[PDB]
């Protein structure tokens, strides 16, 4: 009966979650590691010729000083910059703790709609 | 039917592989056209992945060349296919009309 | 014709100038990738096993000739394919092995 | 319940396509100390920045990328065998 | 004669869905090349380096002084490297962005074009 059609609405409204909070993970992830492995030790040495986007299409050479400050954006509207050694600690939970919630609710989300 | 199912599928899945290697084809040809001329406002390297090696033009355009030859290959292998669909859309598709005729 | 006749062409690189063989029946080739080497065994795994066989199966190469020659021996006869490398040293080493045979002919 | 496939299949192909990378960046280790292996100046780069300085400095990086794949794909390799395992 | 033809404009239908899908791809395909013509301005007002904020992935900020406009750099390819010159980086991206642009008249004219059958279909239906 319905049970076949409601199933697969079901997979295909979590799998579209699958999809795009997979795609916030990686960014997030690049987030943390980019900063924690190179700057965090090489810019607080000493400054050096670096690459930033100057779009995500456009990319430009510069150089950075041990300028050591960072800045997070949620919004349009709303801003805090931080250093370089809360901001990554800051950061780390909205993945690391994150991923264990939001993939057990796709993990386990999907054992359970295999039933449910 | 499935021999025509089965050739349909396989003209899907190699054609959406050809029409996005047309794509990105359509911008590549002309950024090397131009590249090849414009020597001194742009030099010839690689960005494989994330680091920089110095390129020479040669080997990009038997990279291309070769992506040419490959994908006409491959269109010769679709266009093969679908001659083999429109076959068996004859008879593969007789095969149930004969038995629910007689 | 007198004695036991193969139809196959071997020419030169298990030459037909050889006596007394010692004939044996064996059904492995060395196309056959065999897995039984001097070195690691048969095992079903990718974290460190990926082909290790590829590498254990030189000493094969050397070891056809060598186990035989240490029992003892101044020909062979095999029935199957051999690659290359062990052809031209059993052609050195006076061995006359057939590419393939009727194998229903094995008694 | 048969969901091996559905939770084997992805891991596969995912565990492939990082095997393929992990690769491509062993070529691209071995070209930098071939192709323009020059110690003046070489772009180098560390998630978004190039540093065209690393020449033997490269492999701090690079040793770094190689492990951080090749323990992490071969252990979730071993996860991905434990879930077909597990149901038979 | 009018039922199979029916029955067939489905498909038809579809079919022209399938386009117009394809016709929003081009409205929405225009932007990252629109963005590019829109960030021109920022290269020759910065070409004696200047202190810029940019993003890092898409959610992170730093600060950070933009300099060499000499090895202004874009992507191409499998991995092919395009090392924009400083007289470049000031006057002659307007020109890569006019051929840029040309690809994107491959987009909308060249498609357009063919689609304005798209819409004939569409008005033959009626009948």
């Amino acid at each position: 009966d319905e049970q076949y059609q409601k199933y697969k609405f079901m997979e295909l409204n979590l799998a579209q979650k699958k999809r795009r909070l997979k795609g916030q993970i990686p960014e997030i992830k690049q987030t943390l590691e980019i900063l924690k492995y190179m700057q965090k030790k090489k810019e607080s040495t000493n400054s050096m010729e670096t690459r930033f986007l100057l779009a995500d299409n456009l990319y430009c050479k510069a150089s950075v000083p041990p300028t050591d400050k960072v800045c997070l954006w949620l919004g349009a509207n709303v801003m805090l910059e931080y250093d370089i050694d809360e901001a990554q600690a800051l950061l780390e939970k909205n993945l690391s703790t994150a991923t264990k919630n939001l993939d057990s609710l796709e993990e386990d989300l999907d054992f359970l709609r295999d039933q449910f | 039917v499935e021999k025509y199912q089965q050739l349909q599928k396989d003209l899907s899945k190699s054609m959406s592989g050809r029409q996005k290697l047309e794509a990105q084809l359509t911008e590549n040809n002309i950024v090397k056209e131009e590249l090849a001329l414009l020597d001194g406002s742009n030099v010839v390297f690689k960005l494989l992945g994330p680091v920089l090696v110095k390129q020479e033009l040669g080997e990009a355009r038997a990279t291309v060349g070769k992506r040419l030859d490959y994908i006409t290959a491959e269109i010769k292998r679709y266009e093969s296919q679908l001659r083999d669909l429109e076959r068996q859309s004859e008879q593969q598709r007789e095969t149930l009309a004969q038995l629910q005729q007689e | 014709d007198e004695g036991f006749l193969l139809d196959k062409k071997i020419g030169v690189n298990q030459p037909k100038r050889i006596e007394n063989a010692k004939i044996l029946i064996a059904n492995t080739g060395m196309d056959t990738d065999k897995i039984k080497i001097f070195g690691s065994r048969v095992r079903v795994d990718s974290t460190a096993k990926v082909a290790e066989i590829e590498h254990a199966e030189k000493e094969k190469m050397k070891e056809k000739v060598e186990r035989i020659l240490k029992h003892g021996i101044n020909c062979f006869i095999n029935r199957q394919l051999i690659y290359n490398y062990p052809e031209q040293l059993f052609g050195a080493a006076g061995v006359m092995a057939i590419e393939h045979a009727d194998f229903a002919g094995v008694e | 319940f048969a969901r091996n496939t559905s939770r084997i299949t992805e891991l596969k192909e995912e565990i492939e396509v990082k095997k393929k990378q992990l690769q491509n960046l062993e070529d691209a280790c071995d070209d930098i100390m071939l192709a323009d292996d020059d110690c003046l100046m070489i772009p180098y780069q560390i998630g978004d920045v190039f540093i065209s300085h690393s020449q033997e400095e490269t492999q701090e990086m690079l040793e770094e990328a190689k492990k951080n794949l090749q323990e992490e794909i071969d252990a979730l390799e071993s996860r991905v065998e434990s879930i077909q395992r597990v149901l038979a | 004669n009018l039922p199979q033809l029916e029955m067939l404009k489905n498909q038809l239908d579809q079919e022209v869905e399938f386009l117009s899908t394809s016709i929003a791809q081009l409205k929405v395909v225009q932007t990252k090349y629109v963005e590019a013509k829109d960030c021109l301005n920022v290269l020759n007002k910065s070409n004696e380096g200047k202190e810029l904020l940019v993003p890092l992935t898409s959610s992170m900020y730093v600060p950070g002084k933009l300099h060499d406009v000499e090895h202004v750099l874009i992507d191409v390819g499998t991995g092919y490297y395009v090392e924009k010159t400083a007289e470049d980086a000031k006057d002659f991206f307007k020109r890569k962005i006019d051929f840029l642009t040309k690809q994107m008249e491959k987009i909308q004219p060249a498609l357009q074009e063919k689609h304005a059958m798209k819409q004939a279909v569409m008005e033959m239906m009626s009948q």
